[PDB]
Formats: C-alpha cells, sequence, structure tokens
C-alpha cells in the first residue's frame, strides 16, 4: 500500500531491533531503506528526529566515524526540542558521551554551558561532566569513582 | 544564428525569443498558488534591497475585480501594464453583459492580449507570468498564464526562482483537500522552503480568494499566521 | 572551420576513454558538471559510470564544515556556531571558508590575537552580498 | 552572451534587457548626486550645484523643478532628458487636475511617469531617456511622501534615498542613520541630508554650492530654499 | 589682514586683560571675519595663529584670573566650531589649529605639573578630544601618553590604569612620524604591560616588541641604551637560555663603561645561565664561546 | 654559469602598507590565529 509514514516507522523499528540483537549491517540497511522511504514522502518533525537519532546511534555503534554520529545526534536533539523532552535529554546525554569519547573533554563544558542545555540541566549533565573531567586528568581511579557514583549513567549503554 | 527576431522560425524547432522571455520569468521572485477545497490562496516573497524602501507603497497581489485576484513573477512594470489591461477587460465585459466576468474568460482574454505582443515587429514580448484566482459559479479556480499566450489550470503550483523545490514540496504535502486556513499554512510553508532570511509580517504578501470576494491579507493577519508555528 | 576542432578533441577523448582493452584500471574523474552539454557518447554505462551529486551544504552539514575548518583556531569561546548552523540562507563551502578567513582578518586588523564574536558577525555580513547590484526590476 | 543582444531592446539568454541596464550608467554619466529624506512632518531634497565657469547666470542653472504648487521634483542624469520628463510630468498633473477635479497624489504621478517609461522600453524606436527622478509632496492623512522613478519603469516609495554617482555610499549612510532611532524634526532632517551629502563627498560645501528644497505640513507649498536660509542652516549644523 | 591683525592683537591685549567674560565675544567676531577670508590662505593662516595665541592668553588668564580651567572648554568648542566654515576638504585651518595646539601643549605641560589633578585632567581631556582626528605628528597622541603616565603615577598603576595606558599607546599604530621616539614610548608601553604582573599580556605586548628591530647598534647609542631597557625588560618570560642571550647583549655596555661592579654583575649574569641552562649542543657551543674570557676569570666564581 | 612622489599618499601609506608589511614580519601571529596570511 501507500501509507509510507507507517512504512518508515516500521523500517525504523526493524533497524532498532536489529541493532539490539547486534546485527549491525542489517540494521544499517534497514535504516537506509527507511531514510529513502521518508525522503520519498512527507514526514512530521518527530519522525525525522527519531530517524536521525537512530542513524546517529548506528553510526556511533559501527564506530567507523564519530563526527557524523555527533552531528546526527545534534540534529535529533534540536528537532526533539520543545516536543519530546524525554528524547531530548537522552540526546543530550549522547552528545556528551560522543564528545567525551572524541578525546576532547574540554569542550564538554561549553556544551553544558549552551543555553538550550541549561533548561535540561540535571543529574546526568554533572555525571557526564565529572566523567569527562576524570578522563581529562587521565586517572583510571577518577573514572571508576564516577562510574560508581552514577549507576544510572552506566545503565543505558555498554 | 537565429533567436534574434520573433518572426523567423528556427531551422527545426520553435521561436527562441519567447523561450528567453520564459527564462527571464523563471529568474524572479518566488510565487505560490494553492487551490483549496473552498477557496484559493496566493503568496509571494516581497523583499526590499534595504530598510529604506517602503513596504506599504507597491503591492504584488492586486484585485482585478471583486472576485479575481492576481499575482505575478518576473518583471514588475509589465505586471502593472497587464493588470491595468485586465481591469479594463473585466469592466468592459461587465458593461456588455451586466454580470461579473467568469474567471476563465478573463484568463483567456488576458492571454490573447499577452500573445498580441509576440507578433512580428520590434515589440518585445512580456517578461512576466501570471497566476489568477477566482471564485465564480461556486467553485474556486486557479489559472496560470505566460508570455507564450498559453493558459493552464493548476491545482497547486509554484513559480519563479527555485520553483523545482517548491513543486516537489507541493506534490509531497498538498494531497487534494484542505480549507483556506490549512492551504495558507501550506503556502507559507512552501515559501519558507525556498525563502531566504527570517520571514516577517512585511517580507511576504498573501491573498485569498473565497466566497466573499478576493482579498489581500493585512500585516496583522499575516503576522498571526506566521506565528503559531509554520 | 576552426569550430570542429573542439569536436575532434572530444571524439579523440571518447575513443581513448573507451577505445580498446588497454584497461590497467586507469580511473577518470570529471568535476565539470551541470551536465546538459555533455555528449551522451561520453555519458553512458561503460563510459563515465558513477554520477555523484554535490549539493549545497545543508543544515547539519554547515555545522560539520564549520567545526572542521575552525578546529585549529583561537576560538574566543563566546561565538556560538549554532547560530549560523541553524540560521537560514544558502551558503557553499567556499563561502564558509571565506567567512572564517575574513573574520580572522578582521580580528587581526584591530590587533586582536583571538577572533571575537563580533568579528565573526561582521565577516558573515560581509560575505553575504547576493547580487549586490540588482536593478530593482527582474524582481 | 553580449555581442549580439546589445543593439536593440530584445531579450537575451538569461533574460537581460541590456539597454535598460545601460540607461542607468547614462544616469550616472551626469557627474552629480542628490539626496532626499522624509521627516515626521516634512520632506527635504538636496543636490549639489556646480557652476564651472563664472560667465554663467547661476540662477538659470538648477536641478529642482516645481511640478505643481505642492509637488516638487529633483532630476538627475542627462539634462535634456530630465527637462523633457519634467514637462511631461507637468502635463500629466494638469490633466489629472482637469479631468478628476483634485490635485494629483504624488504616488499616482510617479506611477504615470513609470508607465510612460515602461511603454518606451517595450517598443523600439525611442531612446529610454536615461534620467532618474525623485518626487516629494504632502498627502492628506498620509504625511510627507517621497517617491523615486527610473528609466526602466520601476518606481517605489522611500523613507530616504539618493541618486547619482555616489548613490550607494549615500544610501548606506542613510540606512545607518535610519536604523538609529531619531525623531527627525525639520531642522533635524535638513541637517541629516546636508551631513550625508558632505560626508559622502567630503567637501564641507559653501552656501552657494548646493540647492535645497523642502515641503512641510504647515505650508504644503513646495518652496525652494534661498541662500541666506541655507547658510543659516549650515552654520547651525556646524553648531 | 597682516597689519590689521597685528595691530588688533598688539593693541587689544591690554584692552582685554581687564575684561574677562565679555572680552572673548569681541575677538570672536573679528576672528570669524578673518577666518572667513581666504585671499592669502598662508598669511591668513598666520593671522589666525596670532588670534589663537590671543585665545591662549585668554585661557591662561582664565586659569589664573578666574576659576582654573572653567572656560577653556568653551574656547576649545569655539575653535572647533568656528573652524568648520573654513576647513575646506579638511585642510588649512586644521593646520592652524594644530599650530596653536603646539602652544596649547607647551602650556598644558605647565598646567599638568603645576595645577592639581582636576583642572589638568579636564584640560588634557579637552585637548585630546580636539586632537582625536589629529594624527600623531610628533607629540599629538604622545600628549595622551604623557597624561596617562601622570595618572598612573598618581594612582600608582591601577589595573584600569595599566589598561588605559596600554590601549592609549596601542592606538599609536603605524601613524607616528617620529619612529625613534615612537620606539622610546613603546618602551614605556612594554614597561607598563610587564608591570601588569601577567607575563601573558606581557607576551602579547612582546609580540609588537619583537616587531621592533635594530633597537641596538643605533647611532649615538641612545637607542642602544633603550635597547638595554628592553633587553633588561626581558625576564622569566625569557627562558633560562634567552636570559643568557639578552645578558650577552647587555654585556657590550659594561665593557665600554669599565664598571667596577655592574660590569662584573653583567659578566656574572652572562656566566650564571649555565646552571639555569639545560645541557644541549648549542648550550655546549655557547659555554665554550664564553669560556676563556680573561675578564671573566677575574672572579673566583668563574673558577668555582 | 621618494616615499610620496604622488603628493598625498595617505591612501597608499595606510591600507597598502598595513596589508603589505604586516603579513611580511610576524607569521607567528597569524599561524597562532590559524589564518594563512593574505
Amino acid at each position: 500500500m501507500d501509507d509510507k509514514a507507517l512504512l518508515v516507522e516500521v523500517q525504523l523499528l526493524e533497524s532498532k531491533t536489529y541493532h539490539a540483537l547486534s546485527n549491525l549491517p542489517k540494521a544499517r540497511a534497514a535504516l537506509t531503506s527507511a531514510r529513502t522511504t521518508a525522503n520519498a514522502i512527507y514526514c512530521p518533525p518527530k519522525l525525522q528526529a527519531t530517524l536521525d537519532m537512530q542513524s546517529g546511534i548506528i553510526h556511533a555503534a559501527e564506530e567507523k566515524d564519530w563526527k557524523t554520529a555527533y552531528s546526527y545526534f545534534y540534529e535529533a536533539f534540536e528537532g526533539y526540542d520543545s516536543i519530546d523532552s524525554p528524547k531530548a535529554i537522552t540526546s543530550l546525554k549522547y552528545m556528551l558521551l560522543c564528545k567525551i569519547m572524541l578525546n576532547t573533554p574540554e569542550d564538554v563544558q561549553a556544551l553544558v554551558s549552551g543555553k538550550l542545555a541549561l533548561r535540561y540541566a540535571g543529574r546526568q549533565t554533572e555525571a557526564l561532566k565529572c566523567v569527562a573531567q576524570a578522563s581529562k586528568n587521565r586517572s583510571l581511579a577518577d573514572f571508576e569513582k564516577a562510574l560508581t557514583d552514577y549507576r544510572a549513567e552506566l545503565r543505558d549503554d555498554p | 544564428g537565429y533567436s534574434f527576431s520573433l518572426t523567423t522560425f528556427s531551422p527545426s524547432g520553435k521561436l527562441v525569443q519567447i523561450e528567453y522571455a520564459l527564462a527571464a520569468v523563471a529568474g524572479g521572485a518566488p510565487s505560490v498558488g494553492i487551490k483549496a477545497a473552498n477557496g484559493v490562496v496566493l503568496a509571494t516573497e516581497k523583499k526590499q534591497k534595504s530598510i529604506l524602501y517602503d513596504e506599504r507603497s507597491v503591492h504584488k497581489v492586486e484585485p482585478i475585480t471583486k472576485h479575481i485576484g492576481l499575482v505575478y513573477s518576473g518583471m514588475g512594470p509589465d505586471y502593472r501594464v497587464l493588470v491595468h489591461r485586465a481591469r479594463k477587460l473585466a469592466q468592459q465585459y461587465y458593461l456588455v453583459y451586466q454580470e461579473p466576468i467568469p474567471t476563465a474568460q478573463l484568463v483567456q482574454r488576458v492571454a490573447s492580449v499577452m500573445q498580441e505582443y509576440t507578433q512580428s515587429g520590434g515589440v518585445r514580448p512580456f517578461g512576466v507570468s501570471l497566476l489568477i484566482c477566482g471564485w465564480n459559479e461556486g467553485r474556486p479556480y486557479l489559472f496560470q498564464s505566460d508570455p507564450s499566450g498559453a493558459y493552464f489550470a493548476w491545482k497547486a503550483t509554484a513559480m519563479g526562482k527555485n520553483y523545482v523545490n517548491g513543486k516537489t514540496f507541493l506534490e509531497k504535502r498538498y494531497n487534494e483537500d484542505l480549507e483556506l486556513e490549512d492551504a495558507i499554512h501550506t503556502a507559507i510553508l512552501t515559501l519558507k522552503e525556498s525563502f531566504e532570511g527570517q520571514m516577517t509580517e512585511d517580507n511576504i504578501e498573501v491573498g485569498i480568494c473565497n466566497e466573499a470576494g478576493f482579498r489581500r491579507l493585512t500585516p496583522t493577519e499575516v503576522k498571526d499566521y506566521l506565528a503559531a508555528i509554520a | 572551420g576552426a569550430d570542429r576542432e573542439v569536436q575532434r578533441i572530444l571524439l579523440e577523448l571518447l575513443n581513448q576513454m573507451d577505445g580498446f582493452d588497454q584497461n590497467v584500471n586507469v580511473k577518470v574523474i570529471m568535476a565539470t558538471n551541470r551536465a546538459d552539454t555533455l555528449d551522451p557518447a561520453l555519458l553512458r554505462p561503460g563510459r563515465l559510470d558513477r554520477k555523484i551529486e554535490f549539493p549545497l551544504p545543508d543544515r547539519r552539514q554547515k555545522r560539520l564544515i564549520f567545526s572542521t575548518i575552525t578546529s585549529k583556531m583561537n576560538l574566543s569561546e563566546e561565538v556560538d556556531l549554532e547560530d549560523y548552523v541553524a540560521r537560514p540562507d544558502k551558503i557553499s563551502g567556499a563561502d564558509i571558508n571565506s567567512i572564517c578567513q575574513e573574520s580572522g582578518m578582521l580580528a587581526v586588523r584591530e590587533n586582536r590575537y583571538i577572533v571575537l564574536a563580533k568579528d565573526f558577525e561582521k565577516a558573515y555580513k560581509t560575505v553575504i552580498k547576493k547580487d549586490e547590484q540588482e536593478h530593482e526590476f527582474y524582481k | 552572451s553580449a555581442g549580439f543582444d546589445r543593439h536593440i531592446t530584445i531579450f537575451s539568454p538569461e533574460g537581460r534587457l541590456y539597454q535598460v541596464e545601460y540607461a542607468f550608467k547614462a544616469i550616472n554619466q551626469g557627474g552629480l548626486t542628490s539626496v532626499a529624506v522624509r521627516g515626521k512632518d516634512c520632506a527635504v531634497i538636496v543636490t549639489q550645484k556646480k557652476v564651472p565657469d563664472k560667465l554663467l547666470d547661476s540662477s538659470t542653472v538648477t536641478h529642482l523643478f516645481k511640478i505643481t504648487e505642492n509637488i516638487g521634483c529633483v532630476m538627475t542624469g542627462m539634462t535634456a532628458d530630465s527637462r523633457s520628463q519634467v514637462q511631461r510630468a507637468r502635463y500629466e498633473a494638469a490633466n489629472w487636475k482637469y479631468k478628476y477635479g483634485y490635485e494629483i497624489p504624488v504616488d499616482m504621478l510617479c506611477k504615470r511617469i513609470a508607465d510612460i517609461s515602461q511603454v518606451y522600453t517595450q517598443n523600439a524606436e525611442m531612446r529610454p531617456l536615461g534620467c532618474c527622478m525623485i518626487l516629494i509632496g504632502i498627502d492628506e492623512e498620509q504625511g510627507p511622501q517621497v517617491y523615486k522613478c527610473d528609466p526602466a519603469g520601476y518606481y517605489c516609495g522611500f523613507k530616504a534615498t539618493a541618486a547619482g554617482v555616489k548613490q550607494t555610499e549615500s544610501t548606506s549612510f542613510l540606512e545607518k542613520k535610519v536604523k538609529k532611532k531619531f525623531d527627525w524634526t525639520f531642522e533635524q532632517t535638513v541637517e541629516t541630508a546636508i551631513t550625508c551629502l558632505s560626508t559622502v563627498l567630503s567637501i564641507d560645501f559653501k552656501p552657494s554650492e548646493i540647492e535645497v528644497g523642502v515641503v512641510t505640513v504647515e505650508n504644503p507649498k513646495f518652496r525652494i530654499l534661498t541662500e541666506a536660509e541655507i547658510d543659516a542652516h549650515l552654520v547651525a549644523l556646524a553648531e | 589682514m597682516a597689519d590689521g591683525g597685528s595691530e588688533r592683537a598688539d593693541g587689544r591685549i591690554v584692552k582685554m586683560e581687564v575684561d574677562y567674560s565679555a572680552t572673548v565675544d569681541q575677538r570672536l567676531p573679528e576672528c570669524a571675519k578673518l577666518a572667513k577670508e581666504g585671499r592669502l590662505q598662508e598669511v591668513i593662516e598666520t593671522l589666525l595663529s596670532l588670534e589663537k595665541q590671543t585665545r591662549t592668553a585668554s585661557d591662561m588668564v582664565s586659569t589664573s584670573r578666574i576659576l582654573v580651567a572653567v572656560v577653556k572648554m568653551c574656547y576649545e568648542a569655539k575653535e572647533w566650531d568656528l573652524l568648520n566654515e573654513n576647513i575646506m576638504l579638511l585642510s588649512k585651518r586644521r593646520s592652524q589649529l594644530k599650530q596653536a595646539v603646539a602652544k596649547m601643549v607647551q602650556q598644558c605641560c605647565t598646567y599638568v605639573e603645576e595645577i592639581t589633578d582636576l583642572p589638568i585632567k579636564l584640560r588634557l581631556i579637552d585637548t585630546l578630544r580636539m586632537v582625536t582626528e589629529g594624527k600623531i605628528y610628533v607629540e599629538i597622541e604622545r600628549a595622551r601618553l604623557t597624561k596617562t603616565l601622570a595618572t598612573i603615577k598618581e594612582q600608582n598603576g591601577d589595573v584600569k590604569e595599566a589598561a588605559s595606558i596600554l590601549q592609549e599607546l596601542q592606538v599609536e599604530t603605524y601613524g607616528s612620524m617620529e619612529k625613534k621616539e615612537r620606539v622610546e614610548f613603546i618602551l614605556e608601553q612594554m614597561r607598563l604591560c610587564l608591570a601588569v604582573k601577567d607575563y601573558i599580556r606581557t607576551q602579547i605586548i612582546s609580540k609588537k616588541i619583537n616587531t621592533k628591530f635594530f633597537q641596538e647598534e643605533n647611532t649615538e647609542k641612545l637607542k642602544l641604551k633603550y635597547y638595554n631597557l628592553m633587553i633588561q625588560l626581558d625576564q622569566h618570560e625569557g627562558s633560562y637560555l634567552s636570559i643568557c642571550k639578552h645578558y650577552r647583549a647587555i654585556y657590550d655596555t659594561p665593557c665600554i663603561q669599565a664598571e667596577s661592579e655592574k660590569w662584573q654583575q653583567a659578566l656574572k649574569s652572562v656566566v650564571l645561565y649555565v646552571i639555569l641552562a639545560p645541557f644541549d649542543n648549542e648550550q655546549s657551543d655557547l659555554v665554550h664561546r664564553i669560556s676563556g674570557d680573561k675578564k671573566l676569570e677575574e672572579i673566583p666564581k668563574y673558577k668555582d | 654559469r621618494s616615499y610620496s612622489e604622488i603628493g598625498g599618499l595617505s591612501e597608499q601609506i595606510r591600507e597598502l602598507r598595513e596589508v603589505i608589511e604586516l603579513p611580511l614580519t610576524n607569521p607567528e601571529l597569524f599561524q597562532r590565529v590559524g589564518i594563512i596570511p593574505p
């Protein structure tokens, strides 16, 4: 049929489940198919933001490139602004995580100083900030203490 | 070698000068026209080169009659010329038959006068293209006319600069059915698709064609629509 | 006469490109485009095969280009590139590099060692000039 | 491209009437400049007068014309063409007053001149008459009004404008001033205009070097300013 | 005219030393009428200069006869405003204005080091405002530098004082004719910035310091003495090697001076880097170079 | 095997100087700014 919106949604769900089961190439292919179908037809903003979030997650997981994953996360976050706080906060967390693992801890501060983040400032922001600092001083222990303090921070992703 | 005089034929195809006038039309201000279920909407970008210019001075959507709007793309002076001509024709028809000009007749008369300038001689053809609203007999109408003298009949279109993107977005979004307000939202969206710089109550002109007569929207209403997302 | 020489050149090129089995996987890249004058002879599978588009840097790409170019910069730490990234208007990569260069020159002009935000704003305004003449007709 | 489409008023690939384009360069050919401004309850025109030879009746050399008792005009570009356009404008104003029974609003007159120019550019066998025109007037319930034409047939209303060789710099300076918040009282308007012209030209002109013409709501009559009054304004501007 | 202006001034000096308030607006009209004339330009420039000298007399009477520096601002406004009518293409009468400003500064130094901080501050501010467009001829903005040096001395180089001096003399861009004294005053800029207690902004200024070249070996050695100062200005900012570089630079002077101690101090400075200088190839070469100096071994510390 | 032969050179001794010699002396300044000198 022609309900291309639902087709895109189911394509994204397929990609998410494939990644959860860890079949990366199949998740990537399903994501690309979803992107093509979305580009074919009209898409609301939440759908586009979710698709971009999934794309960024996949791009990070493959680990091949990070800047692209970072940008995809940023777009998903900006879109989720004002509409999906639950998704926006997670997107900000991924922003911080990708930036930290980009061996560029310093700029993390600027990100949490961004006006948009301030409204979303919360426990997770400081958790990521202290983790980034620990990485900055290059102490295995600093890292461990931070991990111990924020179990919830570690729960989401391996 | 040819493509200088509007008289001679190409050694194969068709006159060129008319095509060049069409090209001049293409490189003009964006314009958008949506035929809603119960009305028509016309929108156009109106940006001045600086803040000195007065935005309430010259308009780009004008009422030809109580129920026939009109927007243009391309050169301006030609737009003034043929808007004057169209008003004259509508009045002549009303005098003769004592009834408002049905839109299709106005469109074809305007097309005839427009093609009149493409005949031989030094008289260069119009470098503008026109979109006409209209709500006679109980159903909205939306026509397009061009220097060639042909007149189409769109359901929803966009002309001027970056018209390809507007057309793509239109066929993506507008399905068949909307009211005047949703049509307006779609139209302003389409303009934004290619519009440059932040849109304001003064950057763009919007007009509607209902069952109360064609009417241009005041800055307050267009600001209100510009607000509320979209 | 003297007009068919270019056609002779193009035909020689087509013959060499397709020609014979002298393959040695000698790849060819063409970066002159807006392909309407391109002969279908030198446009076909077996001929130049992969057609790849290079659109205007869009949103989520202007940010990547800005970050990449500004990587090595004094970075006053007060200019938010997000303002330009999310801002409207179409700007190509050459223009973005020019904007950064001119912001740096504006900063150095006032003996300012680290480029500051107003310098970036001035550079952005300067680089955006559109037609810059128009004639108030052609709309 | 250029080389064939450069002799007659016919279209070119990437539609471009080159002749009308050249008309504007002709306008600049005069070697003069002018600036108009619109105040709260007044409108002012300023131009620079250049008498090169003493053997010349300075009075007879002028660029401010009185189109009608209330509507004033300033011309720029080729002199003879400007005079012809001025005469046409006077004719049209008279005809309007005769036919419809009230003084022609400034905008309508500007529109008429623009239409004449357009019809000239469309059909061949008439030069585009390369002179640019600025009109100032007072419109009841609308306040002061400034309008500008061009040989191409395009026209528009302005809050402040320039014409001539230094058009771009003058308009940039005027925009800089206007984005600032001013009341623009009569004295303020004249000071602004003269300052803009001086700064663009960097001349600090003497009172015989420029002409000024102002129309005010209190006295809608378009009055050409006299040397004593302009000198007083200039010294006051110097403070 | 020349005779008219001369007689007017030389006769009305006595007539105006009695009147104080209404006196000024009697030469104001004749000053205006003289300025409006342009027959001679050069000679009328001299007449206007004489008129401005009489204005300076009005000013020193104002400082003395009546409240100190209470009407000088009015004089400056008058000679900035009435000027406009005859500064055609910003020329001529501006030259006369600065010719008068020469005497203005000649007396403003006396005002500054004679009168208290308030009137001199006001007078310096007014003359500076008068010379904002005035380029650095020999002292135009150097007057500003001297005034700010006075201020920093008075309040003892506040952080805002250091900022003011450094910005004022950074305004001294490549527009000062006197390169030599320009060097001599970028010296004071370096001194102030180093006194800022940063070593970082000190490095920033050290940029333009290095932009200066050949501060040494200059004729008559005065710049060389200035060289000493800048060579002396080099400090911890200069690494433990650079210190030996500039110490060797300064070591040229004491041998000329044959000083009993400070020359010994210079030799000790150029020899003591070694302990501060980490070992390397170039350090070895330069220690070999310095080694073997008879004047050096005179100190037992060399043997140690 | 004359500094000023055109009379008034303020325009010449100004932007031209500031864009000709400034990039000729201290490449460290610009490379630290990260901008290639004009």
